[PDB]
């Protein structure tokens, strides 16, 4: 999908970059409860890899790199709403859909945008679940349990 | 050849084939790509209808190879590429007189004289499109209340001083404005810009005079172009495009590739650098860098000519913005030198491809009507007459 | 038209001037679509009637 | 493969434990000039 729009921007010869914000799961390793989103955009480090390393993609995309924290929709996590509350006792913040996707906009001001022409930006977005001593096996399986 | 006749992959089979034509392209698509984020070969190749660029945003709703901040890049790509695969083959002559219509003019010098690089070429090229679009005053739907129309003075009895009388009396009757703004062929082609009831009531006027006319004869408006260019109306610009062409055009160059050889438009007469010559341009067009010049002719000592050469050349190019183009005189003018240098063998070669067959007809009709001396003439063609160029067969 | 609905009273409420809107069937699975809807999304801008 | 040696070792029943060196490429990130290598293997850390 990047290499398609980055083909047109060629084809059709625009300098204008791309800003392609990678939707990055928060902090990889300290959460084991998850079980999709921590392991697979792991690798959004190794794909920002792929645009430090090839040259004439620059130009076309740039990658905005934003690290999606816990954030409270209804029909996925309807079992995890209830200790939304439990999680945010251990002094880390827990999005509503309307914060996060603010903090999404504001990685699509001007300023951050013109960041991310330099070299590529890598956003966390989370609330703080990173250096969360909490543990999974339990506060995580008893919540959805 | 000038702009309007580009059309959809001119040249591009050259492209395929001839080196030379590769490193004019390629030398010159790079540096649009980096600088201004686009390539000419593309708009070339295949025609689009918007583009962004770097600080401007330009839409049509046909083509953007039509519009002329590319349409002059891309006539000035194809010729100097298809000159250089001339060169190439060394069929270019060491004596050969050179002149250009509009935008043609900077190809000319380009091709022959090489006054400036290819990527130097495309930028002034690119910058005098862009510097024509923001010229005249627009309504919101983008009017104007000018237009431009060409003319036929033949097909009745009438004379270049009759149609210069007729249109010098309806301008200042009825107190609009009326300006002849090229002159291309003797009795054949004159284009006329001004306010668009002046261009009606000038079309008006040769329907009454010509007693023939059921169907608006000898007078055709011009589609797209609202500027009264080469009119007194746009002299005001000039300055800015002055300096714009001594940063891309340098002072070193070759003064004898250009003298005698080449045929500017402000100046009908071939270029040569004399007290003479400098004078007919400030009396043309008043400028201060040369009537300085004009005043002492004593600064004789030698490091001069090149200098004087170099901004002499460049208030031509500058100012041609401003004057009338005149093509019966530059045709004329190859008349007038020929014949007190001697009447023999003469060939006439127009570049561009696609570009070539129209100067060519402009000049066939013109080797008809006043040559009728019976001459033996050649009039070639870069997109017809390839085989005849290059000399296969 | 229940996800087309939606859009349409998504848009009715937070659109501002200069805002153009528009919505696609599209799966992100297929390469096909990918191609297809980019080679829509980078065409012309033009209606020929 | 690990999964398949899984179920042998488990259906025949034995709390023996298979070994399985896995091949990691060196040093990723600090190298450009692999080209294979170092981005591949980065993923055994995730497999672990």
């Amino acid at each position: 999908l990047i290499s398609g729009l980055s083909k047109i921007g060629a084809e059709r010869d625009i300098a204008s970059r791309l800003h392609v914000v990678l939707p990055g799961s928060p902090n990889r390793g300290m959460f084991g409860g998850d079980g999709a989103y921590g392991e697979a955009k792991s690798a959004l480090d190794a794909l920002e890899n792929r645009w430090s390393a090839e040259k004439s993609w620059a130009e076309r995309v740039s990658l905005a790199h934003a690290l999606i924290g816990w954030t409270k929709g209804t029909g996925l996590m309807g079992q995890n709403d209830a200790i939304v509350s439990a999680v945010e006792e251990a002094g880390v913040t827990t999005y509503t859909t309307d914060e996060m996707a603010a903090m999404l906009l504001d990685l699509c001001t001007v300023e951050t945008k013109v960041a991310a022409a330099g070299a590529p930006v890598k956003v966390d977005l989370t609330g703080g679940l990173g250096d969360i001593k909490i543990d999974m096996a339990e506060l995580a399986a008893k919540a959805r349990e | 050849p000038g702009q309007g006749i580009q059309h959809k992959g001119m040249g591009m089979e050259v492209r395929a084939r001839s080196k030379a034509a590769r490193k004019v392209w390629d030398s010159a698509d790079k540096f649009t790509r980096e600088t201004l984020g686009f390539s000419v070969l593309h708009v070339v190749r295949d025609n689009p209808t918007s583009l962004i660029a770097s600080g401007v945003h330009y839409h049509h709703p046909d083509g953007v190879l039509f519009l002329t901040q590319f349409t002059q890049v891309a006539m000035a790509t194809v010729a100097a590429a298809q000159v250089a695969e001339m060169r190439e083959q060394g069929a270019f002559v060491e004596g050969a007189i050179a002149c250009g219509h509009s935008v043609g003019e900077y190809t000319a010098l380009a091709c022959v004289s090489g006054v400036y690089e290819l990527e130097a070429l495309l930028e002034v090229v690119f910058h005098r499109g862009s510097k024509m679009h923001d010229i005249v005053p627009r309504d919101e739907l983008g009017r104007s209340n000018y237009r431009l129309a060409a003319i036929r003075p033949s097909q009745i009895d009438l004379d270049d001083a009759d149609v210069k009388d007729f249109v010098a009396e309806i301008s200042e009757r009825t107190g609009e404005f009326l300006e002849i703004v090229n002159f291309n062929l003797r009795g054949s082609q004159y284009a006329i810009a001004g306010t668009v009831a002046g261009l009606e009531a000038l079309e008006e006027e040769i329907e009454r005079r010509r007693q023939i006319t059921g169907g608006k004869r000898s007078f055709i408006l011009v589609p797209g172009i609202d500027v009264p260019f080469h009119s007194s109306v746009l002299r005001v610009g000039v300055a800015d495009f002055r300096r714009s062409l001594e940063r891309v055009m340098p002072r070193d160059k070759d003064p004898e590739l250009i003298i005698g050889r080449y045929i500017p438009n402000l100046v009908p007469r071939p270029f040569t650098l004399d007290r003479d010559f400098i004078q007919e341009i400030r009396d043309l067009v008043p400028a201060e860098p040369l009537d300085e010049v004009l005043a002492d002719y004593d600064t004789w000592r030698n490091e001069k000519p090149k200098e004087l050469c170099r901004k002499v050349v460049i208030e031509l190019l500058a100012w041609q913005f401003a004057s009338p183009v005149r093509w019966i005189e530059t045709q004329d003018l190859l008349f007038i030198e020929e014949a007190a240098g001697g009447l023999g063998v003469e060939r006439f070669v127009e570049i561009g491809v696609k570009s070539a067959p129209t100067v060519a007809g402009l000049a066939t009709n013109t080797l008809k009507l006043p040559e009728y001396s019976h001459s033996t003439v050649e009039v070639l063609n870069s997109e017809r007459d390839a085989a005849v160029l290059f000399a296969t067969d | 038209d229940d996800r087309l609905a939606f859009y349409k009273q998504l848009y009715r409420d937070h659109a501002r001037f200069d805002a153009t809107l528009w919505v696609v069937p599209a799966n992100m699975a297929s390469y096909s679509d990918i191609d297809k809807l980019v080679e829509w999304v980078g065409t012309e801008q033009t209606e020929s009637l």
